[PDB]
């Protein structure tokens, strides 16, 4: 039995969870915090040329998601970076230099999504640590692999990670779910300890 | 007359339309 | 009695529920998922020349919110498309050619409104379908109102839908809730079954 | 004892008032709404030339944060507008003549901001109302102070707020909450009721 | 002095007022 | 070779770099 007086403070809580990005963990790789996507290597942004934008009805421009909105927070269905292929790439230079802990990928959730399935989302990723430049051999952190079937909103936290700070992360993208021209990533976001 | 007009086609408000599918999601 | 276990598994499931564009329905409707306002027929926006954009004091630009945002998510207050009158036109290409099962329309709510009254909002309205181009017949798929005294986000089932599929169509407002110089649309959503 | 059907109930009633701008009660100083930044007095916007914009390599734009930003509801870690020292200004014209009652201010949550502390934000401030233009003597509302350990969004009820109505509104920064370099405002909203 | 200043007036922030009444909403 | 590429930085869009430590948050 739970008083009337116990469920108000309860849902309080969990709204306050609900407003602090969701999962309450500061985002090291959010753009608008002072981080930013310095390489997608070879990724091969999958063009469409099909949302077009014009005047009076003049063609002007063809609009298409640049790799920035990964670190965008606005994740409506399409507004994610879409690669051809499942293997794709994205360096991250972190807004303040952490020892990183976990790493949150989210998707459309399938209810959003038509015939309520996700093929384009990523399926087995990994992360690696660059201790300086981009070009250097990357560390591994960790590999991974989002679930179809679990939440839209998916954190992963490194098994015994080691001490090691970074201020240059790599989310490489290794297979999706099944769909032929593309994979979609939503949004991703690195969690940490900064330098005490 | 009412049919035949499209005023968002003769304003200073660019359109999208999506020519070729939908964009990847 | 409830036990604090079932308390967060009620409050889980409501905030997944919210967070899936409020009301957990894909929305073949919405711009960034494919979908466009194609035409507004005689639709007369309602201009006012008051949002004027400058810089070092030279007047530059007079803002005004264009039909694409019944398509887009944010819709705090004024984020609308004003039309002159209490009739209004707006013709949408989905994202997929579906057979079409609900809208939803939404307006801002009361308590964030000026006097708490929210007149420039839609009363009756219809929506029709359109086979193929949009110069043909419509076909009146369902005729609803929107209540001013409901929630702000309605939803509405069309009773006994038939089998027939679309890609086009139009949202028709024919009246208001009295107010005298325009209405205001925040957002327009068509739900459906896609073909399979 | 409370029953499942009120649980349901009393989360419906939170996530309604969560929708509501989180707080339910409009808002006087919503851009969108109708309200801008008139002046920022002597203010020094802190730019840090940081944010730099390219293509091809082209240095092209160093983006900063506008005054603007304070009347707009994104509010993810740094979409704040700073300025240099702990005593800023800005004045409001607000979207129609009120009589106020209260005001909000908003900082980003100590969760989601690095080291989890936030010494950028306002710490005393003040309201003041000029009764036409902003140059005769602005009549002080109320004096506040930010807390730094409480909620991020934090409502102010004018004590003995006077019958007077006003269109301007001054919002001063005394102090913040030790920050060496600059202050960040996130989000200032005004409260209150319309000519009856 | 300072209340005759006004920065945000010369900066390459683009300004933004209600000349004429509330936008519709 | 894969390593050594960078599409984003031949492409039309921006790139956005933090040149000069954090913004203000
Ligand atoms: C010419 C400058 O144009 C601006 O470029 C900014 C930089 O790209 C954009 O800020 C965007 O950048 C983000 C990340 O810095 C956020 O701070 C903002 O809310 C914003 O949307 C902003 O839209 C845009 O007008
Ligand atoms: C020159 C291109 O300018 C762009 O035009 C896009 C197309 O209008 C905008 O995307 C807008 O279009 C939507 C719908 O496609 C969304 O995908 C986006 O989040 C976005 O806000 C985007 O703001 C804007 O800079
Ligand atoms: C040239 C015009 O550019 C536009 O300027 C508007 C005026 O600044 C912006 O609207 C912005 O202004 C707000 C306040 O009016 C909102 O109504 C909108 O959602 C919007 O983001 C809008 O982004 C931008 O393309
Ligand atoms: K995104
Ligand atoms: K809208
Ligand atoms: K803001």
């Amino acid at each position: 039995g739970v008083t009337e007086e116990q469920v108000h403070h309860i849902v309080k809580q969990a709204l306050q969870r609900y407003s602090e990005d969701r999962i309450g963990l500061a985002d090291y790789a959010l753009e608008s915090g002072g981080a930013s996507v310095i390489s997608t290597r070879c990724s091969e942004t999958y063009e469409t040329k099909t949302a077009l934008l014009s005047l009076f009805g003049i063609p002007l421009w063809y609009h298409s998601q640049s790799p920035r909105v990964i670190l965008q927070p606005d994740v409506h269905p399409g507004n994610c970076w879409a690669f051809q292929g499942p293997q794709g790439f994205a360096v991250v230079r972190l807004s303040a230099r952490i020892r990183p802990t976990a790493v949150t990928l989210e998707h459309v959730p399938k209810a959003l999504s038509p015939n309520s399935t996700i093929s384009s989302a990523p399926k087995d990723f990994a992360i690696f640590g660059f201790d300086e430049d981009l070009q250097q051999e990357g560390t591994l952190l960790g590999k991974f692999t989002y679930d179809q079937d679990g939440e839209p909103i998916q954190t992963f936290h490194f098994q015994a990670p080691t001490m090691a700070t970074y201020q240059v992360v790599e989310l490489r993208i290794l297979t999706n779910w099944g769909h032929p021209e593309y994979t979609c990533i939503y949004r991703f976001r690195v969690h940490g300890e900064p330098a005490h | 007359s009412c049919a035949l007009s499209n005023n968002f086609a003769r304003s200073f408000h660019p359109m999208l339309r999506y020519t070729n599918g939908p964009p990847p999601l």
